């Protein structure tokens, strides 16, 4: 019956096996995982992960120029 | 510009706002835009005159795009070459996309038009007794060119290595080389009595073609490309009988030289003591003073110690002044030695035909250089709105990797990964489902996948035949017919062996599990491969390219870069992420969690004569 600071995100597998390396890569990403679909990732960073999301989903589209 | 006061909204384009051309009172006929910025020209084909306009562009332009209502072509240098060519004078050319434009033809366009087309058909290259010659009618051109000095009315001998360079460098120069044969005044080459059939019926595309080809009169050096199945070798034959000399082809495989002798034979009046092969098992030459000899790539550009055999047959070829050559499957003259076969062949007239006109270096834009400029574009919406070629339904199956599979993919190299995003169970479960579906419906389907491994453990898998480059030929030849006529072998899993020039039975499905990296060529030439169906005739028919791939991987990168060409001649890949039919299939390959981990685990798992006898 503890409260922490945390915020729940809804992703398939791919995205959850994504930003699990985002926590070995950097420290304060992720407190715990919870399920195959619902992670805990801290506020702070949220929308820097947001920020190598698509940074790390963009090697996988082909942008001509 | 013409005094045109700036708007606000002309902000983000980058001096690209063509506002200033003042737009003509009796625009709407007209049917054209001309871009100042690079040439590019906008026809509407919705409009009145629209075809009438679509000839002259396709002679004097090249098409960027050709979709269904808005066509883009390019203003290019080559195709101002063809342009005079075929008789178009500079001032006609003006005055015709005057007349059929909105807005007026800018002043740097007509500029263009002076530019490339004055200074054209100056330096020639002639060949005298297999002896290059670069001509001029002028006698100062030759004391200009004092840079690229190779020399070995106004002409000097060239060196027969050294015509590429004489070729880049004039091209360089304002001064472009004309290469045209004028086979109609040519004596000293023996004639051939070389014509076609009288049952033989040519299409009006491939005449229009050879009309690019043999506008003037004179045969000219290009390229031509063509779909597969749409008779680029009745092209080839028509060509070699408009010239009527001697004639060499090339192919890249032995079985496409028989093609070639076969439809050389088949479709015109050439007697077979004309026809030559120059192969391993056949290296006899026509005795005759003219005549049709056909080989490989490989063979003629052979820098290792060849045959003596082989040897007296080169230098028969190399000694004998040939009026044509036919280099099927130009898109590989631009390697390394594959270059050099028009340089050990003095030929007049250089004649490429293709299908896909696309390398993934830059080297495929020398092929002007070596054989000469792309004469004719075939619009493959036109040609399957025709039933000439088939309508495919091209599309894209998104799999996505499971959870097990998606965290080994990405603490793993590159290698690895090509390996292990094929073998995702999805993958599996989605190829199962559409050959199921798709030989209920009485499909003959391909299963193409560059992976080996991958091709072996999906047949095995699906319990389906696999041919590969280790599979005996007897036992390929065997596969093949039972594919062509046995009902219930309709799914054949193919390697890079069915990508390259095969013989293959006529196929209404392909599903791609797996690519060789970003290969344009491999994606067109396997939609190729469906392209040529006896079905087209059917009203309704459609044939059918599946590429699955792997969501969220480089699959996805290399996949779109493949589809890259494709959307340039108009296909449109509809992406798949749903297959109705996925939970109600009767048995998945690989559902079970614990039969996805061994399959996981599996794939990680993949990485004096006495003294004669006593020795």
């Amino acid at each position: 019956a503890r409260a922490r600071k945390g915020a729940l995100v809804q992703c398939d597998p791919s995205i959850k096996a994504l930003i699990l390396q985002i926590d070995a890569k950097m420290s304060d990403i992720v407190l715990e995982e919870l399920d195959d679909t619902h992670l805990l990732v801290n506020p702070s960073k949220v929308e820097f992960v947001k920020h190598e999301l698509n940074r790390l989903l963009s090697k996988n589209i082909y942008n001509p120029m | 510009p013409a005094d045109f006061v700036p708007d606000s909204v002309s902000g983000m384009f980058r001096s690209h706002d063509f506002s200033y051309l003042r737009l003509r009172p009796d625009h709407a006929s007209r049917p054209l835009w001309i871009s100042p910025s690079d040439g590019r020209i906008i026809l509407e084909s919705f409009s009145p005159l629209a075809e009438q306009a679509q000839d002259f562009l396709v002679t004097i332009a090249e098409p960027i795009s050709r979709p269904s209502h808005i066509h883009e072509y390019k203003i290019t240098a080559y195709s101002l070459y063809a342009a005079v060519s075929v008789g178009l004078e500079t001032d006609d050319i003006i005055s015709v996309l005057d007349r059929l434009s909105k807005v007026p033809v800018a002043e740097s366009i007509i500029n263009f038009i002076k530019g490339a087309t004055i200074s054209y058909g100056k330096v020639k290259l002639v060949i005298k007794h297999n002896r290059y010659f670069v001509e001029t009618t002028q006698a100062d051109i030759l004391q200009m060119l004092l840079n690229d000095s190779v020399i070995g009315v106004h002409s000097f001998e060239i060196a027969n290595e050294s015509v590429e360079v004489v070729k880049k460098r004039c091209q360089e120069i304002d001064y472009p080389v004309l290469e045209e044969y004028d086979f109609r005044n040519d004596h000293r080459n023996p004639d051939l009595d070389i014509d076609l059939k009288p049952s033989t019926q040519i299409r009006p595309y491939q005449e229009k073609s050879l009309s690019k080809m043999f506008g003037n009169g004179r045969a000219r050096s290009g390229i031509i490309v063509l779909p597969c199945g749409a008779g680029k070798t009745l092209v080839g034959i028509t060509a070699a009988c408009t010239i009527k000399k001697s004639v060499i082809v090339l192919c890249t495989s032995s079985v496409s030289v028989m093609q070639w002798r076969q439809q050389f034979l088949q479709w015109c009046t050439l007697q077979p003591e004309n026809c030559a092969v120059f192969t391993s098992d056949n290296k006899e030459m026509f005795q005759t003073e003219s005549g049709l000899v056909v080989s490989t790539y490989s063979m003629v550009a052979n820098t290792r110690n060849r045959s003596h055999d082989s040897q007296k047959v080169m230098d028969f070829l190399t000694g004998r002044e040939w009026g044509f050559i036919i280099l099927d499957e130009v898109h590989v003259v631009p390697a390394a030695m594959f270059r050099r076969v028009v340089s050990t062949i003095a030929a007049h007239a250089k004649l490429g035909l293709t299908a896909t006109l696309v390398r993934e270096d830059d080297k495929i834009g020398d092929l002007n250089f070596l054989i000469g400029p792309k004469l004719y574009e075939a619009n493959w919406m036109e040609l399957s709105q025709k039933g000439h070629i088939a309508n495919v339904q091209c599309a894209e199956v998104w799999c996505p990797m499971t959870a097990e599979f998606y965290q080994e993919y990405l603490r793993e190299t590159a290698r690895k990964r090509m390996l292990l995003y094929i073998m995702n169970p999805t993958k599996f479960q989605a190829c199962q489902f559409l050959i199921q579906y798709h030989e209920r419906r009485g499909d003959k389907i391909i299963v193409f996948s560059d992976n080996v491994y991958a091709l072996q453990e999906y047949a095995l898998k699906m319990g389906k035949p696999f041919i590969y480059g280790s599979t005996p030929q007897q036992e390929r030849m065997n596969i093949l017919q039972n594919f062509q006529y046995n009902d219930q072998i309709n799914t054949i899993f193919l390697s890079k062996v069915g990508d390259t020039s095969i013989d293959l039975p006529e196929a209404t499905c392909l599903i791609q599990i797996s690519s060789h990296y970003g290969s344009r060529r491999q994606e067109a030439q396997r939609l190729g491969r469906i392209l040529r169906a006896k079905r087209r005739n059917d009203e309704g028919f459609n044939a059918f390219f599946y590429s699955l791939v792997s969501k969220d991987t480089q699959e996805m990168y290399y996949s779109t870069k493949r589809q890259a060409f494709l959307v340039d001649q108009g296909y449109a890949f509809k992406v798949i992420t749903h297959l109705h039919g996925m939970e109600n299939i009767p048995n998945l390959a690989y559902a079970s969690p614990r039969e996805r981990r061994e399959l996981l685990q599996e794939v990680l798992l993949k990485n004096h004569p006495l003294i004669r006898k006593m020795y």
